[PDB]
């Protein structure tokens, strides 16, 4: 039955609903056409989505095309599709997505769900606030019974890529070199295997020297080895201290809090007892403990604070929408060709929120 | 008769539980409403809050229709081409809560409350249709 499609600043995930996991996870990139994984596997010879917003429709179109014909190899006009979007996605954009679905792909029914909302749902809640860091953008999204509260949503323009960038900046500041992106898959994988999150950054840095375990070694392809020290924790710390990256903004912990502060008083406790982390960039060991402590400091001393980080939290969004689009309740929720013939692209504004 | 045709039309499909048309101008008055339910009690106090300049304080303070406590989910009430405010009610303890949309015409608010588990999306759509019907009856 229903298709689920998670479109990301860097990674796309597609599958059928009722499935436990996707059935196509691929880069959100085009370059005969050159899409997805055939792009970063025959590299030498564009990122359509940027900070969660689509910037290029011809491309975006072609990814979807790829998703249906080459990836999920299925018929779009047979399937009600659930597409996901970023919190605060501009309006002309939710429209064009609707247009392109029913008219180009002639879909029978479709929905647009704020990514964060799926993740909160993936964990069996309907009230909570969700921190979702991917690759291009980080959002904090307070939620009340399945509805995002856009006025209290915050957007932090640093995620995964900014952190791969930062690791490659310091590692090069030491001597080593990378400027080809074939040699960046690399730094990415380093960031991923070895980086973690200090419970206390200054104390971590000041006691770093009595190392024992801090130190690690990574063999690059060209036989060469690199020694890695306080970088393991210093690069992900830019999430809490974005000054490390040159930017003047708040960290994820003060942002979450700032989002909680723009919400209705009568659910604030409920949001503090239900803060949910999701996205690839929240995968760091320690991040939960760290968020826990950071906000226990920001909150009244009596506020009960639970940070929740589900082990499948990198796929929380797609898992979330497979659960949702597979309930019966979901068809009294979807948008049909007829409703689309009656009212045009505008109907997203009314029906998806 | 008159304004009640609209209320009764909205109540017709199974999906909603209160509804009401309230002329917002001069002194706010209920033009029609579902008998002996919440919206019939809407006060000039709480309509002024739906129509006034400040569009943030209600997000933190909450608000009331009748005397019923409501969270503002999505406010575009005074915005051209949108005209809607979505909301959901608040219960103390265990009681269920329901979604609400209000849609503003030239002289009118259109207020619809869903039943339990009815998607704020359907509620938004309906309440917007009817109010479009009103809005090109020049009301
Ligand atoms: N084990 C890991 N440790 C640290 N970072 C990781 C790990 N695994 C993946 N990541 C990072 O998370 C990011 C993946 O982003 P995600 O899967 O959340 O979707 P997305 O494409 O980022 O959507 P968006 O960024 O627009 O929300 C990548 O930058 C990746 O490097
Ligand atoms: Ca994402
Ligand atoms: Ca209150």
């Amino acid at each position: 039955a229903a298709l689920v499609v998670d479109n990301g600043s860097g990674m796309c995930k597609a599958g059928f609903a009722g499935d436990d996991a996707p059935r196509a996870v691929f880069p959100s990139i085009v370059g005969d056409s050159y899409v997805g994984d055939e792009a970063q596997s025959k590299r030498g010879i564009k990122y359509p989505i940027e900070h969660g917003i689509v910037t290029n429709w011809d491309d975006m179109e072609k990814i979807w095309h790829h998703t249906f014909y080459n990836e999920l190899r299925v018929a779009p006009e047979e399937h009600p599709v659930l597409l996901t979007e970023a919190p605060l996605n501009p309006k002309a954009n939710r429209e064009k997505m609707t247009q392109i679905m029913f008219e180009t792909f002639n879909t029978p029914a479709m929905y647009v769900a704020i990514q964060a909302v799926l993740s909160l749902y993936a964990s069996g809640r309907t009230t909570g606030i969700v921190m979702d860091s991917g690759d291009g953008v980080t959002h904090t999204v307070p939620i009340y019974e399945g509805y995002a509260l856009p006025h209290a949503i915050l957007r932090l323009d640093l995620a995964g890529r900014d952190l791969t960038d930062y690791l490659m900046k310091i590692l090069t500041e030491r001597g080593y070199s990378f400027t080809t992106t074939a040699e960046r898959e690399i730094v990415r994988d380093i960031k991923e295997k070895l980086c973690y999150v200090a419970l206390d950054f200054e104390q971590e840095m000041a006691t770093a020297a009595s190392s024992s375990s801090l130190e690690k070694s990574y063999e690059l392809p060209d036989g060469q080895v690199i020694t890695i020290g306080n970088e393991r924790f210093r690069c992900p710390e830019a999430l809490f201290q974005p000054s490390f990256l040159g930017m003047e903004s708040c960290g994820i912990h003060e942002t979450t809090f700032n989002s909680i502060m723009k919400c209705d008083v009568d659910i604030r406790k409920d949001l503090y007892a239900n803060t949910v982390l999701s996205g690839g960039t929240t995968m760091y060991p320690g991040i939960a403990d760290r968020m826990q402590k950071e906000i226990t400091a920001l909150a009244p001393s009596t506020m009960k604070i639970k940070i929740i980080a589900p082990p499948e939290r990198k796929y929380s969004v797609w898992i979330g929408g497979s659960i949702l689009a597979s309930l019966s309740t979901f068809q009294q929720m979807w948008i049909s060709k007829q409703e689309y013939d009656e009212s045009g692209p505008s109907i997203v504004h009314r029906k998806c929120f | 008769a008159g304004w009640n045709a609209y209320i009764d039309n909205l109540m017709a499909d199974g999906t909603c539980q209160d509804a009401a048309i309230v002329g917002y101008k001069d002194s706010p008055s209920v033009w029609a409403a579902v008998p002996g339910k919440t919206f019939v009690n809407i006060t000039p106090a709480e309509v002024g809050i739906l129509v006034g300049k400040d569009r943030s304080s209600f997000f933190v303070n909450g608000l009331t229709l009748g005397g019923q406590k409501c969270s503002v989910i999505r406010d575009s009430l005074l915005q051209d081409g949108e005209f809607t405010m979505d909301l959901r009610t608040k219960s103390t303890g265990g009681a269920p809560t329901f979604n609400i949309t209000v849609t503003m015409t030239a002289k009118t608010l259109v207020l619809l409350m869903g039943k339990e588990g009815v998607h704020g999306g359907m509620i938004n759509k309906k309440c917007y249709e009817m109010a479009s019907h009103l809005r090109r009856s020049q009301y």
